[PDB]
């Protein structure tokens, strides 16, 4: 039942936990938008 | 203050009472020193309870003052680095039950002829040990058990002819490891383990190359990029990696990572790779 | 990776470096799942027709890296492997249906700020993320260009290696290849028409294709390197292990044993 790390899973550290954004996530966010 | 020098800042007291002809500690220091450096003094002999107070203290430095007898007494529960290098110390100070919070122990070129039996007990946050320059001739059995988060051992320019086959068990941590200037003509059975080794210095050694050199033969070979020479502090011992300092009979020309074992038992197990071709091409 | 750029410091903190003891070398990427589960392609460890078959005592694990071959002091973690645990329908004879394999280490490793885990996939954030157009990001120490043919520039890189590419509609991805393709795997990708490259190549095989959701801000794996034929070109995809298709098998190893 216990895995131990989720729940924390996918934040980072040093960006996520720090309101930091890596330098092309943005392109990531922007393709989730109907570019048409 | 009036005989050594005091500093402060990041709130951390260092004092320095370096070359000043002491016998013993100054006449009351800061209560709140962190950093006391009792160097290159004449502390024949000297008696830890003595710094009982000062109970921020964590680096301690007593080398180049010729000591001969420390006499372990009260506790530093804080003490992490502790200096003994250069001095005369022939018997290795029970350091456990009173500074467990050390991390960094170096006893380098002192009289040591031989290790305690459970020399180390109680050391567990023991990160860096430095026996350098000794005249260790065997290691005991057990002798980092009590040293499970050791991630440097430095034992070279000893008399250690041969070490004790499960010397590195367990140190999951352990990157780099001195043996150079040695005795040393052989590696035992499974001496490294499966642990991966970043710097390893064993260079300086009379090899003995024959069937039973064999486990070290492969080593090298998977390792060759973590073998160096050691030539000094601040540069920094990575830089340009060098398998070939190790060499037979400390033979020159006879590097062990080129041995044939010619006639020796079990043509497949000892050194029994290097079956395919490859051709890597990293950049800066 | 191909056509991709350096990563910054601490941005893939669940990349894992798949270590051979001997000989010492890379062989292949990996996730961090848990302080415990290490994700990876089955064909890393398990490829019979070029008679790979890797076991627990064969290799090591590396993570919290940056650099491809320096050790990096009190930043890197190495741990030791368990177990490994190989899709057992996984199909190596024909087109690596199922290239998934997770790895239990032998000791819970402690996270810092290099060493984090990323998310699996639940039903909705499938379903949600995994869009043709949608871009994810694979991120790996593999090769630079095809390196079994003669080609200008370095082979491998000296620093972990990040591209962001889009998620490939199946008809697409079907009929670039003759390799026959099953639901068990995606393809991603820019498009003849599209202008920008990138790729993964040999090399970052175990490593993780993720995506950031634009929901809870958390990275989730949705997909593992696993093959392509050459590397970023034309008209070519490279293809991934959908892992949502496969957490039912995940979850009956992962919680199969106490703890
Ligand atoms: C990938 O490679 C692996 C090794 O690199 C393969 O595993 C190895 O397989 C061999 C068989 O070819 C194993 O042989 C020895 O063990 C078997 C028993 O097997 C079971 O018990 C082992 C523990 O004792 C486990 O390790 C096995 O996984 C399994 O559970 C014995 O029967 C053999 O004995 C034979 O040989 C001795 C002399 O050496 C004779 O005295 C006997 O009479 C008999 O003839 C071996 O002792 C080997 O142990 C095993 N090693 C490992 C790490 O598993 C693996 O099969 C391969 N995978 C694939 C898909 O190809
Ligand atoms: C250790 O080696 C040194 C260097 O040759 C030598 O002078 C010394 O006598 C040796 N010590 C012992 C105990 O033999
Ligand atoms: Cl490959």
């Amino acid at each position: 039942t216990f895995g131990s790390g989720e729940a924390d899973c996918g934040l980072r550290p040093l960006f996520e936990k720090k309101s930091l954004e890596d330098k092309t996530e943005r392109e990531l966010l922007e393709s989730y938008i109907d570019g048409r | 203050h009036p005989i050594c020098e005091v500093s402060k800042v990041a709130s951390h007291l260092e004092v320095n009472c370096d070359k000043r002809n002491l016998t013993a500690l100054p006449p009351d220091l800061p209560k709140d020193t962190t950093i006391l450096h009792l160097s290159e003094n004449l502390l024949y002999t000297f008696s830890l309870a003595t710094l009982m107070p000062y109970t921020r203290l964590t680096q301690l430095n007593l080398d180049r003052a010729e000591l001969t007898k420390l006499q372990v007494d009260g506790t530093l529960p804080v003490l992490g680095t502790l200096d003994l290098s250069h001095n005369q110390l022939q018997s290795l100070p029970l350091l456990g039950q009173t500074l467990p919070a050390l991390t960094v122990l170096d006893v380098s070129f002192n009289r040591l002829t031989s290790l305690p039996l459970g020399a180390l007990r109680g050391l567990g946050e023991l990160q860096e040990l430095y026996l350098k320059g000794n005249e260790l001739k065997t290691l005991p059995p057990g002798l980092l058990t009590p040293t499970p988060k050791l991630e440097k051992l430095s034992l070279a320019n000893n008399n250690l002819t041969e070490l004790p086959a499960g010397l590195l068990n367990g140190l999951e941590n352990l990157d780099t490891l001195l043996l150079q200037e040695n005795s040393l003509y052989t590696i035992p059975k499974g001496f490294f383990g499966s642990h991966l080794l970043p710097f390893a210095f064993l260079h300086g050694n009379p090899w003995l190359c024959n069937c039973e050199i064999l486990y070290f033969r492969r080593w090298l070979q998977d390792n060759a990029e973590n073998v160096y020479v050691w030539k000094q502090g601040v540069d920094v011992k990575a830089m340009t990696s060098n398998v070939a300092s190790v060499q037979c009979d400390n033979s020159d020309k006879f590097p062990v990572y080129k041995y044939p074992g010619k006639g020796c038992p079990t043509l497949g197990d000892e050194g029994d790779t290097d079956l395919y071709d490859y051709y890597p091409e990293e950049d800066t | 990776i191909v056509e991709g750029s350096d990563a910054e410091i601490g941005m893939s903190p669940w990349q894992v470096m798949l270590f051979r003891k001997s000989p010492q070398e890379l062989l292949c990427g990996a996730s961090l799942i848990s302080d415990r589960w290490v994700l990876t392609a089955a064909h890393c460890l398990l490829y019979p027709p070029w008679d790979k078959n890797f076991t627990e005592n064969d290799l090591l694990v590396r993570i919290g890296k940056h650099s491809r071959t320096r050790y990096e002091r009190n930043i890197e973690k190495i741990s030791m492997l368990e177990k490994i645990y190989i899709h057992p329908r996984y199909n190596w004879r024909e087109n690596l249906d199922r290239d998934i394999a997770l790895m239990k280490l032998k000791k819970p490793v402690a996270f810092s700020d290099y060493i984090h885990p990323v998310c699996l996939p639940d039903r909705e954030t499938a379903a949600s993320l995994l869009q043709a157009g949608y871009k994810g990001r694979v991120t790996g120490w593999g090769n630079l260009k095809e390196t079994w043919t003669a080609n200008v520039g370095k082979g491998q890189p000296s620093v972990l290696q990040v591209v962001n590419l889009p998620i490939v509609e199946r008809p697409v991805c079907k009929d670039s290849t003759r390799i026959r393709i099953t639901d068990n795997m995606f393809c991603a990708g820019y498009k003849p028409d599209e202008g920008k490259r990138g790729d993964a190549c040999e090399g970052d095989s175990g490593g993780p294709f993720v995506m950031k959701s634009p929901f809870n801000n958390r990275w989730y794996q949705m997909g593992i390197v696993s093959w392509g034929e050459g590397c970023d070109r034309d008209g070519k995809y490279g293809f991934y292990t959908h892992v949502f298709r496969l957490k039912k098998w995940i979850q009956k190893v992962i919680d199969q044993f106490g703890e």
